[PDB]
RNA sequence: GUAACGGGGCUAAACCAUGCACCGAAGCUGCGGCAGCGACGCGCGUUGUUGGGUAGGGGAGCGUUCUGUAAGCCUGCGAAGGUGUGCUGUGAGGCAUGCUGGAGGUAUCAGAAGUGCGAAUGCUGACAUAAGUAACGAUAAAGCGGGUGAAAAGCCC
RNA sequence: CCCGGCGAGGGGAGUGAAAAAGAACCUGAAACCGUGUACGUACAAGCAGUGGGAGCACGCUUAGGCGUGUGACUGCGUACC
């Protein structure tokens, strides 16, 4: 059994007991998430543009940066050069349940 | 207050060079080439972080097409009838969808025709 | 009140001006002089 | 004529593929004396298929 | 229980004696003399004498048998080069390097 | 820098960068480009400011408990394990000790102690009292540096 | 997640026969080039070869519209200085008709390693006989 | 050398008209983050808006050597330096630690600069490349036996 | 003591806290040159990377994926001053 739901701006095809990398959540390691929005249930349910009493259930398990990511711009014979770092913060959730 | 510079050059030196590791040549061994050589690598990889974002798209539309021909309509068509059936999938799950399970795919597909006829 | 624990005025002690320290620096290559002309030049530039 | 690029450590290699040095396939026995010979040379003590042709 | 023999400084550039080395790597050691007696190569007479060294100090040291060695390894690095003058035409002067080679057997039964 | 003023070679026609003097300081030995001259680097102090400063922090010592005052403070002979105990006695160790007068004996006999300067009145330092842990006063010694700053 | 890729080593490739009888070569070459793709399978990956074998049967009949037959003209050059070389069409089926389709599928074939390689899997066959019965190809019709 | 559609190919996959889909950018939106400027409130919140840049102006920092703080602190139970690895910050960077090293190092807050290099046909040293290539310097010329020697075309006879 | 030309050079032994402090001697960077191992590479066209990515090898705590090295194939892509 799968669902789809949003978060994030995103869009995420998750089953239970999945982990699932997100943009962060201002919710504490432990704590339950509801995505009560669920495009997409499949045992198939379709949302328009959702699933009616669809709900996907997930503790949030970890919140951290993700890997640096190198920005460097660059232009040639114009004496302009500049670097920035990035790090994106996320939430690992594990999803716990589905339910139509 | 003489300073000599060693120290602090090499540490430069080094941190580019490592950069550089596995590049061809002067590109893994050489300053003057490795430093280069890591620019043009961070202009790319600028670059690219948008251009994934267009390739990504591009991949899951062919395999939304190919899975919609399957089950008789275009893509083109196909998408329309999910706007007009007020379906928010998005392509990265269509594409998933249509790879993983065919039979959810083909409810899409049948969802979609619905709207359009 | 120590040796270590005395500090100037917020202000008063600006950083001088090092021309000709790289791209970053924002007085990099040129040394805020502009390309060519008598004025680029050491010792260049016209009399009162 | 001279080069206008500096060609690579690999490039270099590539012509040196063909410099390896051929090992003696065989050394020869001389029937008598037993030394190990280069075929249809003399022996180091002078013999030559069994007879001894020098001293 | 390997067992070493080097020339260090031996006169010859580490590019000619690596072609006499790569003959005997991984050769048994009454092979490697033979390849060694019949290669008509400078290097092959340097490389041998330090193959008959190795052998004699796993012999003597070690304690070894010549019949159980094999040449296990065997590699050349490049040796200080030695700078001289060549005058060439019209009073231009050109560097010679005298290279010289590190020559390294080693010797084992296994 | 040492050398002659001979253009090392011609300007033209050799193929290398052209060179003027040996003395270049983009050459090895050559000059330094901006050779240091010996410096003064005394700043002016108004009188006003210097004074200003002292009062400030004398005060700052009393605040902090690091200016205790005597009425005197004298050693018998000139002998540094006289004072070594009279500042051991009083729970002393860095000291200044600023008194109305050179003594004789108490100066030779704070000599050898590192932690230990002792002063006269006209002597005080800005960094001196900033320094010592502690500020060891002669009631006459305030007199005076009163005197001194009004 | 992370978008599917197909697999070299497990992708499916299945056989199919074409007859080219009568078939507009441009319009049987681009349905031709889709198959070798593998652009009609879900499992579309732009760096693998997910396409299928394709036996052509009637090479020598395929059509083209309009003066095509007599003034499509196919150039060559050997490499040789002045070697450019023509054939037309109708020239091109007399003499080696398997090529007319093979050079309409090649252009139209992704460029590179992977594009010879989708090439491969192409059999065009001047008649109406293969010796592909052991694959077992599958008519699909054009 | 096709060579006056980018190519394949196309009789529409051309052109005209009409219409509806869709693709399509670092544009716009969504989600997360950072910073500038300004409000409105109490350096914080809320909210508006802005953040492509050469010359160039303005602002704020990193690190290096040296002086004080320091007869302090760290260090033979291993300093600096060297070399890996991991962590960490928007960046210059920082921190930790394995190995090497074998005696120095130096927080903090201030102070001073020989304070940062890829270019200057820069300067010095080292080391590459061409390359095991050209060449081995008069085309008067060598051959053999014997000797000596670890080895002899070249030395001795 | 041993190999070697009563060599050069080396291997042992011994000294020393250390000889990978052995006199070409403190530390011992980089270019440059090797030996070994893993992966890739002999139908393949270009600033040599970057985005995607299979396979292989080696390690690891869902027994799982993960990490490290490599990088077939593929989009994009003409160094720097
Ligand atoms: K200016
Ligand atoms: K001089
Ligand atoms: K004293
Ligand atoms: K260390
Ligand atoms: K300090
Ligand atoms: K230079
Ligand atoms: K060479
Ligand atoms: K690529
Ligand atoms: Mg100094
Ligand atoms: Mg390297
Ligand atoms: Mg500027
Ligand atoms: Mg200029
Ligand atoms: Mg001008
Ligand atoms: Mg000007
Ligand atoms: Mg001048
Ligand atoms: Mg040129
Ligand atoms: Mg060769
Ligand atoms: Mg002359
Ligand atoms: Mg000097
Ligand atoms: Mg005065
Ligand atoms: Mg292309
Ligand atoms: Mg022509
Ligand atoms: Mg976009
Ligand atoms: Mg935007
Ligand atoms: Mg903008
Ligand atoms: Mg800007
Ligand atoms: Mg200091
Ligand atoms: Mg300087
Ligand atoms: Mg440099
Ligand atoms: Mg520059
Ligand atoms: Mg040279
Ligand atoms: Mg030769
Ligand atoms: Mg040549
Ligand atoms: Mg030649
Ligand atoms: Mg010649
Ligand atoms: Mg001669
Ligand atoms: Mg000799
Ligand atoms: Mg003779
Ligand atoms: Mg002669
Ligand atoms: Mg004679
Ligand atoms: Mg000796
Ligand atoms: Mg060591
Ligand atoms: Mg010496
Ligand atoms: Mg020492
Ligand atoms: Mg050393
Ligand atoms: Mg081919
Ligand atoms: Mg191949
Ligand atoms: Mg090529
Ligand atoms: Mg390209």
């Amino acid at each position: 059994m799968y669902a789809v739901f949003q978060s994030g701006g995103k869009q995420h095809r998750v089953s239970e007991g999945q982990t699932v990398r997100l943009e962060k959540l201002d919710i504490a390691t432990g704590e339950t998430v509801e995505f009560a929005e669920v495009l997409m249930i499949a045992n198939v349910k379709i949302g328009v543009p959702f699933v009616d009493g669809g709900v996907i259930k997930a503790e949030v398990v970890a919140h951290g940066r993700g890997e640096k990511v190198k920005i460097v711009k660059f232009r040639r014979r114009k004496h302009y050069r500049k670097q920035q770092g990035h790090r994106q913060w996320f939430t690992d959730v594990k999803i716990t349940g589905i339910s139509a | 207050a003489r300073v000599k510079r060693g120290v602090i050059a090499r540490a430069r030196h080094k941190k580019i060079l490592k950069q550089a590791k596995g590049y061809y040549g002067a590109r893994s061994r050489v300053y003057r080439v490795a430093f280069q050589a890591v620019i043009k690598a961070g202009q790319y990889a600028y670059r690219d972080r948008r251009q994934r974002k267009r390739q990504f798209r591009q991949l899951w539309i062919a395999r939304i097409n190919a899975a919609a021909r399957q089950n008789g309509i275009s893509y083109s068509k196909f998408i329309n009838g999910l706007k007009k059936a007020s379906v928010e999938i998005d392509r990265k799950i269509l594409a998933d969808i249509a790879v993983f399970d065919k039979v959810a795919f083909t409810a899409l597909v049948e969802k979609a025709k619905a709207a359009l006829a | 009140m120590r040796l270590n624990t005395l500090s100037p005025a917020e202000g008063s002690k600006k950083a001088g001006k090092r021309l000709g320290r790289g791209i970053g620096s924002g007085l990099g290559k040129t040394g805020g002089r502009g390309h060519k002309g008598q004025k680029s030049r050491s010792g260049g530039g016209v009399r009162r | 004529a001279v080069q206008q690029n500096k060609p690579t450590r690999s490039k270099r290699g590539m012509r040196r593929s063909h410099d390896a040095l051929t090992a003696v396939t065989s050394l020869s026995v001389d029937k008598t004396s037993g030394e190990k010979h280069l075929r249809h040379h003399i022996t180091a003590d002078g013999y030559y298929r069994g007879r001894k042709v020098i001293a | 229980m390997e067992t070493i023999a080097k020339h260090r400084h031996a006169r010859s550039s580490a590019q000619k004696v690596r072609l006499v080395a790569d003959l005997i790597r991984g050769k048994k050691v009454s092979q490697a003399l033979d390849i060694l007696t019949y290669t008509n190569k400078k290097a092959a007479v340097l490389v041998k004498k330090v193959l008959e060294s190795a052998i004699a100090n796993a012999e003597h040291n070690d304690g070894a048998d010549i019949d159980d060695l094999k040449v296990t390894k065997i590699f050349v690095d490049e040796g200080p080069s030695m700078k001289r003058i060549m005058p060439r035409a019209k009073g231009r002067a050109d560097r010679i390097l005298k290279r010289t080679s590190h020559i390294t057997v080693v010797v084992s039964d296994r | 820098v040492t050398g002659s003023g001979k253009k090392p070679w011609r300007q033209k026609g050799t193929g290398r960068a052209r060179s003027g003097s040996i003395k270049s300081p983009i050459w090895r030995s050559g000059g330094v480009t901006f050779a240091a001259r010996p410096q003064d680097h005394s700043q002016k102090v108004n009188k006003k400011m210097y004074r200003g400063a002292l009062k400030s922090i004398l005060s700052e010592l009393v605040r902090q408990d690091r200016l205790i005052v005597v009425e005197k403070f004298s050693v018998e002979a000139p002998k540094t394990k006289l004072l070594a105990q009279k500042l051991k006695d009083m729970a002393l160790e860095d000291v200044l000790i600023i008194t109305g007068e050179l003594d004789e004996n108490l100066f030779l006999a704070a000599r050898n102690l590192h932690k230990v300067d002792v002063r006269d009145a006209t002597g005080i330092d800005p960094v001196s009292l900033i320094a010592f842990d502690k500020v060891v006063m002669t009631a006459d010694a305030v007199k005076q540096v009163e005197e001194m700053l009004a | 997640m992370k978008t599917f890729t197909a697999k070299p080593e497990t992708v499916k490739r299945d056989w199919y026969v074409v007859d080219a009888t009568g078939k507009t070569l441009g319009r049987l070459a681009t349905e031709l080039a889709r198959r070798l793709r593998g652009k009609h399978k879900a499992e579309y990956t732009p760096h693998v070869d997910t396409g299928d074998y394709i036996i052509v049967l009637n090479a020598d009949k395929v059509a083209v519209t309009g003066n095509k037959r007599t003034d499509k003209v196919y150039y060559h050059h050997t490499g040789h200085i002045g070697g450019i070389k023509q054939a037309t069409f109708e020239e091109m089926i007399a003499r080696r008709p398997e090529r007319v389709i093979e050079i309409a599928v090649k252009g139209m074939l992704p460029k590179g390693p992977l594009g010879r390689a989708m090439f491969r899997k192409l059999k065009v066959y001047a008649g109406n006989e293969h010796n592909h019965a052991a694959q077992q190809p599958q008519v699909l019709d054009i």
